[PDB]
DNA sequence: AGCTAATAAACTAAAAACTATTATTATG
DNA sequence: TAATAATAGTTTTTAGTTTATTGGGC
């Protein structure tokens, strides 16, 4: 399946791009199913999680009663949901842009990030984004240059940077 | 424990940094049996909030809890019981409250069933910011039917500012762009500014209030726009000028 | 691990620290606790493992355990808190500093050997490896002590002693207007490698600006991945050890706490009879998997051998040029291999007479690659890296074998592709003009990410409980005013040369 | 003008590395 | 009569599960 989106270069250029992830890592999705050892079901298989009182008590804590937390040098922060989502970072949704151009020779393989090559063509039905983009293949193949852009899968991903 | 009303309710003692610090507060609070919560919940009646945190923000945004300044607090303990909930240490409140608050009180802090004092007032008056966008005779118009209609007229001073009296301020009549000095029109336009009677420099049919200024020259203009008028003009008998309106 | 870190910061407890030439400039006790706030900050978020300690040295009272007068100590030898760095701002500002005299006074004589003999009672006091004794203090004069030469002699006398233990401790130069005098009293009685003393520096120049600096990282020591072994052909064997120079980073995983106890409480979790309310044991457990209609039954080590193929290790395939490889072809985040005598003695020299070789050579080492236990072996290639120097001589790259993966054929995955399209020459140099328009050199340490950063932020923020949160600055943000400013009118010359002028590329 | 599927992210357990110590045997 | 030698006790990645997730549909 492609990624239909519109690589952006300052404020006046856009082209419809479709991404294709050309290289994904073999994974099962075929997960294992505990059933029972005696009726071989898992009906009569499911979890109990229970939150004891981890002082000295044995008192289980509700979901609601329980909150998250983060270490913070030698103590750790209360911390909630809410607070984290409404002061996280707000991503631009799903977007994909260039940020610069360097010689080739400037980066090396061992500084490639992430688990999948994506293979991009123009979003289909657009020869003229084909166009634009074979001569800017061209262009970089002449110079030598690397394209450094900035990509976001979605508003819920995290926004990260490419080649 | 020392009142028992304070107890039974629980309290999210979050933010007790105030001149007094929290930990004395919260022992305090113990010591009234208030019940004490380090994080808001549900049951919790209202967040206990002294100096401003992010948490404290998040708390603002969060249309959850009731955001309780110390001042309530520090006021129940020194009278043992539960102080009303009149907007003075309020920050953010919960819809519930919104609507309580709406109920109990007006859109400020005015009541509706106790008598307003000297401090409520100013309180409420020194609490809204700087207003004065209208125009001048709309204050002039507002002011009159305030007093018209309750009873008011009985200001001490009324010289010109607030209603319903004419007069003349300038030596040269129809050009009002221009001030003519050595003369008494300086200490008239002075007059026309504080005690309050509503200013009226330009001559028109709507003026039927027959006035000699501190000039006693002015009379032959004022004799010539007479018949320009079906006024009469009648020779003048606090106002401190010694004029009459008839 | 071999050793920690730790540093104590000295500050004069004086009245020169209490002063500036104009307001626009702090006190040199205000910019001098700033930093160490900067400082507290980012060992917290880089190493907050580390021990810090905060003592005062001419004031009028003093609180070190042996009481010598003048000699306050603040704060002990402790991994930061923000507590430590509450107690600190009290005092920061334009008032604090008042509140910190009034309730603490400052100005007195003393001797530089007293705070030397606190500094080393509190070393002694720590007990876990240490590797760095760090100590830092901050002042604009040095002559004081110099005054009575007897308190010089002893305490240059203590300096050298101190040095002899291995102590190393570092001066910051403060702004004193008639000269720190630089060579009268310190340097020639302070610990230094190195000597740039040329200027009395009448200014503070040196360097607080990397300190006040904040760093947002976790700097992991170097921990072998592992010292796994090459199978030449099946007894030919060589120890090296196995590193990743770049690691993907992430947020650190939340505590699960609980509300008005904000206690992290312990979560047991287990099985029990759905069917029955009972309970389940571990070994009552069978997996299952269901093709359709057939159920099949899996155990523990049943689900293991599948994944037994061989012995954890490297298997050596051959040799093959290094251009045979697709650059297009990537895999997974790249590894580095070092060689090691740990376990093999002499695979060292093994080690370096391939890598000269197969540089000569110019090819690639193809291996069979098993990391741990029961995990399917993949080939991988091992590019050989020298190691480059720089102006420094510092290693800009280190030597030994980058490690890059080579995918299987399930890892292609084909596209529904189109036919080739040229474009004209001409466009192709308006491209080569438009990109020399916005051309730079790239720097690895140029770019990070902002979101890390905004949580970060946001960390210390809650962790400070200000009014406010700081706030992050994205450095991914294309410059678009000023790349478009840069292009010109080429922008839209290309785009009527290419794109047609009624039809935007917006569908 | 009503409908929902890959999915990175998050969440787990699980496995290794890397320290830090010690139930054991000569042996008198 | 008493020293030494496999050992677990912390992190630390790391490799499966879990989930809330925009698009089309008609």
């Amino acid at each position: 399946i492609h990624w239909p989106c519109r690589l952006t270069i300052g404020s006046n250029l856009s082209i419809r791009i479709a991404a294709y992830k050309s290289i994904l890592q073999e994974r099962v999705k075929k997960t294992w199913t505990v059933v029972d050892a005696k009726t071989l079901k898992k009906e009569d298989i499911q979890k109990e999680t229970v939150y004891c009182l981890n002082d000295d008590d044995e008192t289980e804590v509700l979901k609601e009663d329980i909150i998250q937390g983060f270490r913070y040098g030698s103590d750790i922060v209360p911390f909630s949901k809410v607070d984290e989502e409404q002061m996280k970072y707000k991503s631009e949704g799903k977007c994909f842009s260039v940020l610069g151009f360097c010689k080739s020779s400037q980066v090396q393989r061992r500084f490639f990030m992430g688990n999948q090559v994506l293979k991009v063509f123009a979003a289909r039905d657009d020869e003229a984004a084909a166009v634009a983009l074979s001569s800017l293949i061209h262009a970089l193949d002449d110079l030598d240059m690397v394209a450094i852009v900035r990509y976001a899968y979605d508003k819920r991903a995290n926004p990260q940077v490419g080649v | 424990k020392i009142s028992n009303i304070f107890e039974d309710v629980e309290f999210c003692v979050m933010s007790g940094t105030d001149s007094q610090p929290k930990p004395d507060l919260e022992n305090r609070i113990a010591e009234f049996g208030g019940y004490i919560v380090q994080n808001p919940g549900p049951d919790t009646y209202c967040v206990i909030a002294g100096s401003e945190n992010i948490r404290v923000k998040n708390i603002i945004l969060s249309n959850k809890h009731d955001v309780v300044k110390p001042a309530w607090l520090l006021e129940c303990f020194k009278t043992k019981s539960f102080v009303p909930w009149q907007p003075r240490f309020m920050i953010h409140m919960c819809p519930s409250t919104k609507e309580h608050f709406a109920r109990e009180y007006d859109c400020y802090g005015d009541s509706y069933f106790i008598d307003t004092d000297l401090n409520q007032l100013k309180e409420v008056f020194s609490g809204i910011k700087n207003s004065n966008e209208q125009t001048p005779e709309e204050m002039a118009s507002l002011i009159a039917d305030l007093e018209y209609r309750y009873s008011w007229d009985c200001s001490p001073l009324s010289m010109f500012r607030r209603h319903t009296v004419y007069l003349d301020s300038y030596a040269v009549i129809n050009d009002l762009s221009t001030k003519n000095e050595g003369t008494r029109l300086a200490i008239k336009a002075l007059e026309l500014r504080f005690h309050g009677a509503k200013v009226v420099s330009c001559l028109a049919e709507g003026v039927s209030h027959v006035i000699i200024g501190e000039d006693h020259s002015r009379v032959a203009d004022f004799k010539a726009f007479r018949r320009t008028f079906k006024r009469k003009f009648k020779i003048l008998k606090d106002k401190c000028e010694l004029q009459e309106e008839n | 691990y071999s050793g920690r870190d730790s540093l104590i910061f000295l500050v004069d407890a004086s009245k020169a620290m209490f002063e500036s030439q104009s307001e626009d400039e702090l006190t040199p006790f205000d910019m001098s606790i700033q930093c160490i706030q900067s400082v507290y900050i980012s060992k917290i978020i880089s190493s907050d493992r580390d021990l810090l300690a905060v003592v005062f040295y001419g004031t009028e009272k003093d609180k070190n355990s042996v009481n010598f007068k003048n000699i306050y100590v603040l704060q002990e030898l402790d991994n930061p808190g923000a507590k430590r760095i509450l107690e600190l701002d009290q005092f920061k500002g334009q008032q604090g500093q008042k509140r910190f005299q009034d309730m603490m006074g400052h100005g007195s004589d003393y001797s530089l050997s007293e705070v030397l003999w606190v500094c080393a009672n509190l070393f002694s006091d720590v007990q876990f490896k240490m590797s760095h004794k760090r100590i830092m203090l901050f002042t604009n004069e040095d002559n004081p002590h110099g005054n009575d030469s007897a308190k010089a002699s002893r305490a240059r006398t203590k300096a050298g002693d101190l040095r002899d233990t291995g102590i190393f401790l570092d001066l910051m130069h403060l702004k004193k207007p008639g000269g720190f005098d630089i060579s009268l009293f310190y340097r020639d009685i302070i610990s230094i490698a190195e000597d740039e003393d040329l200027r009395v520096h009448f200014e503070e120049s040196s360097k607080l600006e990397d300190l006040l600096r904040k760093v947002r990282a976790k700097e992991t020591r170097k921990r072998a991945l592992s010292r796994l072994k090459l199978k030449l052909n099946k007894d030919i064997v060589i120890s090296v050890g196995i590193y990743n120079l770049v690691q993907k980073a992430l947020k650190p995983p939340p505590i699960k706490l609980y509300r008005e106890t904000n206690e992290p409480v312990k979560t047991k979790t287990r099985t029990f009879n759905t069917s029955t309310g009972g309970l389940l044991l571990p070994s009552d457990t069978k997996r299952s998997q269901i093709y359709g209609s057939r159920q099949i039954i899996l155990e523990k080590e049943e689900t293991e051998e599948l994944k037994r193929f061989d012995d954890p290790g490297l298997m050596l395939m051959g040799f093959k040029p290094l251009v045979l490889l697709k650059k297009h072809h990537y895999l997974r985040p790249s590894l580095f291999v070092y060689p090691e005598e740990s376990l093999v003695i002499g695979s060292s020299t093994l080690f370096s007479a391939l890598l000269i070789k197969c540089l000569e050579k110019e090819v690639a080492a193809l291996c069979r690659y098993t990391p741990r236990r029961n995990i399917p072996p993949y080939f991988v290639a091992l590019v050989p890296q020298e190691e480059e120097l720089d102006d420094q001589k510092i290693q800009v790259t280190p030597p030994g074998f980058q490690l890059v993966f080579l995918p299987f054929a399930d890892d292609k995955r084909k596209m529904p592709f189109t036919e080739k399209i040229m474009a004209t020459p001409e466009q192709v140099g308006k491209m080569k003009a438009i990109v020399e328009k916005l051309r730079f050199t790239y720097r690895s340490d140029s770019f990070e990410n902002p979101v890390l950063q905004q949580h970060f932020r946001n960390l210390e923020a809650l962790a400070l409980d200000l009014m406010e949160p700081e706030q992050a600055v994205d450095l991914t943000l294309p410059k678009v005013e000023a790349m478009n400013k840069r292009l010109g009118s080429l922008v839209d010359e290309f785009k009527e040369l290419v794109y047609p002028p009624d039809y935007n590329p917006e569908g």
